[PDB]
DNA sequence: TTAGAGAATTGGAGAGTGTGTTTTTTTTTTTTTTT
DNA sequence: CACACACTCTCCAATTCTCTAA
């Protein structure tokens, strides 16, 4: 009767396990930093671990329209802002 | 609709039988078939040439204690390609590991085995897939009755006697038969594909599909869970590597200008060998 | 005819670069590999070009896919 | 000016009407001009 | 004939929009 819907960036979502916990952890053992080498070897392997996030957790979508998207989201839903709240007020503890 | 015959074949029991005759027959090493199984798991041997002759001894000797059979070489002289089947999923459900240091240089199955488990069982868990005839490396056939000289062929058999071209009614389609003649052209060697192995471009996941049909119409969308869910909608690509082929070649047998009845002609008939 | 020398020196420069992509050999000749990527996946890419270099071969797990979004749009 | 309740429109799957094939010029006679 | 292709006919929910919202 009605085609299958086109999953959407929900806000469930974007809490999966290959998402948030996966990037806070793996910030600080992943990317590799060194000013002698290009800076577009670097910018490349910043953006490398952003694109395999977005594509691992939504792989229907590009990754300029996958950004948009959580923008428009973030400027829009407002439990993005209070989460962020959240773990800035954890991390100010320190 | 479809309407619905009875039929006294039974092929469950036929395949326990089966199954019983691959795991319990010792000609006059073990069981026959259990080394020759043997010798396939050591890559020595691809061609399991299940004799018919064997078949009628193992009926005849269970005959007198129980005669737990179902006249096997007279049940698959009627229908021989499904029992084709049959005999290679009996195989596969008794197929020994092997037993030597095989060299696995060329392992693309084997790797495509493994890779393909290792995906299914990381999600498995939730912290058949592969075609029954992909796995195979084995080519299975038949060796038809030899002479009986005895009641038995009271004009049974229709394997032991060698016919001709002429003699091939229409009602012998899917019999196994023996023809008599002089061939008269070979074709050359040509690869028929008998599992394709689509890979998808996203979602990661490769789909197979079976074709005994001459012709085939690819795939070209990927239809697994992973894609349709996430609505990709990704197109499949063809890999020979991890695909199955089988040596084809389309040989053509005339028949003996004694078998042509006066004021005829002699008539030919398509021979498809594959495999050894 | 000096701003056609260094026009044509420029579309040079560019159709070098262009070039710095396309294979050596032709279209068909099959290169196909699979990316060790995160979570022990085994994503299939084809391209020999994506041997070269894992940027290209990410870039072209991005420009793979199909689906575009909306871009809106507009003398008297 | 902000996070959130209301109208308004149209693209992506699918119902459906009509298509498009397979499909062939070998070999064998008969003629005609050169040979 | 019918299975596959190309495409006109037709149709609701996610995507945009501006009146009333905080
Ligand atoms: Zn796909």
């Amino acid at each position: 009767r009605k085609r299958r819907p086109q999953v959407k960036l929900t806000a469930e979502k974007l809490l999966s396990d290959k998402g948030l916990p996966y990037v806070l952890k793996n910030a600080h053992k992943r990317i590799r930093i060194s000013s002698k080498k290009n800076s577009y070897d670097n910018l490349s392997n910043i953006i490398q671990f952003y694109q395999l996030w977005a594509h691992e957790l939504f792989p229907k979508a590009k990754f300029k329209d996958f950004m948009k998207i959580c923008q428009t989201v973030g400027k829009t839903d407002p439990v993005l802002r209070e989460y962020r709240v959240s773990l800035f007020r954890d991390e100010m503890g320190m | 609709a479809l309407p619905s015959i009875q039929l006294p074949v039974d092929y469950n029991n036929l395949f326990n039988e089966i199954t019983d005759f691959l795991v319990t027959f010792k000609q006059d090493k073990g069981p026959k078939y259990m080394a020759m199984l043997q010798k396939v798991a050591n890559r020595e041997l691809n061609s399991v040439i299940i004799d018919l002759d064997d078949i009628l001894q193992y009926q005849n000797e269970k005959f007198l204690q129980g005669t737990q059979a179902d006249d096997l070489v007279s049940a698959i002289q009627q229908n021989a390609n499904h029992f084709t089947e049959l005999f290679c999923r009996a195989i596969d459900n008794n197929m020994p590991l092997p037993t030597k240091e095989i060299d696995y240089k060329d392992d693309v199955l084997d790797v495509i085995l493994n890779q393909r488990r290792l995906r299914n069982e990381r999600m498995l868990s939730d912290r058949e897939l592969f075609p029954p005839n992909l796995t195979r490396r084995y080519f299975l056939y038949f060796k038809p009755l030899s002479q009986n000289c005895a009641r038995r062929y009271r004009k049974k058999a229709i394997s032991s006697k060698p016919l001709s071209v002429r003699q091939i009614k229409g009602d012998f389609l899917g019999q196994l038969i023996t023809v008599r003649g002089i061939i008269t052209r070979v074709s050359d060697v040509k690869p028929a594909v008998e599992v394709i192995a689509y890979t998808c471009d996203q979602c990661g996941y490769e789909v197979f599909q079976e074709v005994n049909s001459r012709t085939f119409t690819p795939l070209s969308e990927c239809t697994s869970e992973e894609c349709s869910q996430n609505q990709t909608k990704g197109q499949l690509f063809m890999s020979t590597r991890a695909s199955k082929f089988s040596a084809f070649q389309e040989c053509k047998i005339q028949e003996l200008s004694q078998q042509v009845p006066v004021g005829h002609i002699p008539r030919s008939l398509n021979i498809h060998v594959n495999g050894t | 005819g000096f701003e056609l020398s260094k026009l044509l020196q420029k579309e040079h420069q560019m159709r070098k670069n262009v070039i710095k992509h396309t294979s050596a050999r032709h279209s068909r000749f099959g290169g196909l590999l699979s990316i060790q990527t995160p979570d022990k996946t085994r994503l299939t890419v084809s391209g020999s070009q994506a041997l070269v270099d894992e940027k290209i071969a990410l870039q072209k797990l991005d420009d793979s896919k199909k689906w575009n979004k909306r871009i809106i749009k507009k003398e008297g």
